[PDB]
DNA sequence: TCGTGCTGAGTGATATCTGCTTTGGGTGGGTGGGTGGGTTGAGGCAAT
DNA sequence: GCAGATATCACTCAGCACGA
């Protein structure tokens, strides 16, 4: 039980962590964002919550790329050498 | 020291969200009474307490997450003059800041006020505001 | 029929790049004690992230700090450079 | 896409409306007064009026420099001489007079930061 | 102590391919058209 | 002629071992 109890508060910190990133709004709200570099050109980043902190909207500007350098991982299985 | 901006637009998001802060932490709604040729009728107990303050201590007391907006109290303050127009042609932005400044009210005062509340409660509960009473219709 | 965009010693060489970085790196990074280090770090990538943006749009920030990484140890024309204005220093 | 030899030249006709919308007179010419107006935000409809276009040819033919007949042409194919009234109109549209707002104008922010950007890139 | 040519590996863009109807029903229409088809029977309620 | 789901081929990149 206490072990438990433990666990359920760390999950609830974790939660109100994730809800710090969620919009009041549904998600079909709209609200876009134009946040201007120093050389007098802005970037459009969508989403509520980027209106606020600009750490969210470099964020989302971030993982809105598509490119992503390769990872190669040659792993072999212990059952490959017995 | 990028500026974030409403796009298609020249309005400083940070200036919105200031004004609304000051504008919650600082209203009378014996300039509610002013703006409509109303002097006379001013009272000196109602109209003399800070009434956005009180709506959200019952709103704490009570466990809600609505705060009911009337435009015409942010035309009847000084600062909050463009916010008006503002909210009436861009009203999604405008309404998230308003949201969001509401959610950091309610935590600044929490913890100014030094009260025994749980922070948990209110930092997990998402604070809408439903203005209206905003033209003709 | 293509050639992929990369990040070569040419676009690193260029105005925009290294010689940006030199002009203005250190008037609009700030480390301040008042303020936690969090937000000096988080102050720190926004400048170097933007850099990189407006660089290279191609890659994200960790995966062009990689690349740089990796130009760095191949390219001679970028350790010349990189000698260079260590070279400068030492004569200041 | 075979081709054929119509009768119709455009260029002709087009420079002949642009020449219609500053000369006629049915107070300077009408039509560029019709035009100042909506430059000021007043008005949001040009009504061309066929009528005028005849009054005008006649007027030509009178003086003796007689021009190609505007008034069937658009009638016999309307929805070309729409562009070209409105690529005329667009040409010799004339500045504005009284002071407009030019305050909550989507697409006025977005043209000139349009305008900012190409120039910068260019020029660089 | 280390530099570079060869290799397997994996995406990116592009080649062929199937499909381009589909469907029973009146808040999908009849300028979408019948060679794409739709063929009740009891029970309740207003009028009288 | 047009959009979508699918599979094919070609090109380029990070690791590896050896020789300098």
């Amino acid at each position: 039980g206490f072990e438990l109890s433990k666990l359920l508060q760390k999950e609830h910190q974790m939660r109100k962590n994730v809800i710090k990133h969620t919009s009041a709004r549904h998600s079909r709200f709209g609200g876009l964002l134009s946040i201007q570099t120093p050389d007098k050109t802005r970037l459009t980043v969508s989403g509520s919550q980027a209106l606020v902190d600009e750490k969210i909207a470099l964020q989302k500007l971030d993982d809105s790329k598509k490119w992503n350098k390769r990872i190669i991982k040659k792993h072999q299985s212990v059952a490959a050498e017995g | 020291e990028p500026l974030r901006i409403i796009w298609g637009t020249n309005v400083s998001i940070q200036e919105c969200t200031t004004n609304f802060r000051n504008f919650l932490m600082s209203f009378k709604y014996k300039f509610r009474k002013i703006l409509d040729e109303r002097e006379e009728f001013i009272n000196n107990t109602t109209d003399e307490e800070l009434y956005y303050i009180k709506q959200l201590n019952e709103m704490r007391e009570l466990g809600t997450s609505n705060l009911n907006l009337d435009a015409r109290n942010l035309l009847a303050y000084k600062q909050t003059e463009d916010l008006y127009h503002q909210l009436l042609n861009y009203p999604q932005e405008v309404i998230s800041i308003m949201d969001q400044t509401i959610k950091d009210c309610m935590v600044s005062l929490i913890v100014d006020n030094n009260l025994d509340y749980d922070l948990d409660e209110i930092e997990t509960k998402f604070y809408k505001v439903r203005p209206y009473n905003v033209g003709s219709c | 029929r293509r050639p992929q965009v990369k990040l070569t010693a040419e676009k690193l060489l260029s105005d925009k790049g290294l010689p940006y970085v030199l002009k203005n790196a250190h008037k609009r990074i700030r480390i301040s004690s008042k303020k936690n280090s969090y937000d000096n770090l988080s102050n720190i990538i926004q400048f170097y992230q933007l850099w990189a943006h407006e660089l290279f749009p191609k890659a994200k920030f960790k995966d062009f700090m990689k690349i740089c990484q990796t130009v760095g140890k191949t390219d001679p024309v970028l350790r010349e450079y990189r000698v260079s204005l260590f070279r400068d220093e030492m004569g200041m | 896409l075979p081709s054929i030899q119509l009768p119709v030249d455009y260029n002709n006709l087009f420079n002949e409306i642009t020449d219609f919308l500053v000369t006629f007179k049915q107070k300077g010419p009408k039509y560029m007064a019709m035009l100042q107006k909506v430059a000021n935000r007043e008005l949001n409809s040009v009504i061309i009026d066929l009528d005028d276009i005849l009054q005008y040819q006649n007027e030509k033919f009178l003086q003796g420099t007689q021009a190609d007949d505007l008034v069937s042409a658009i009638q016999q194919n309307a929805n070309h001489f729409t562009e070209l009234f409105c690529r005329a109109i667009d040409n010799n549209m004339p500045l504005p007079t009284k002071e407009i707002d030019y305050k909550d104008d989507v697409l006025d922010v977005i043209l000139n930061q349009r305008r900012l950007r190409n120039e910068r890139m260019l020029s660089d």
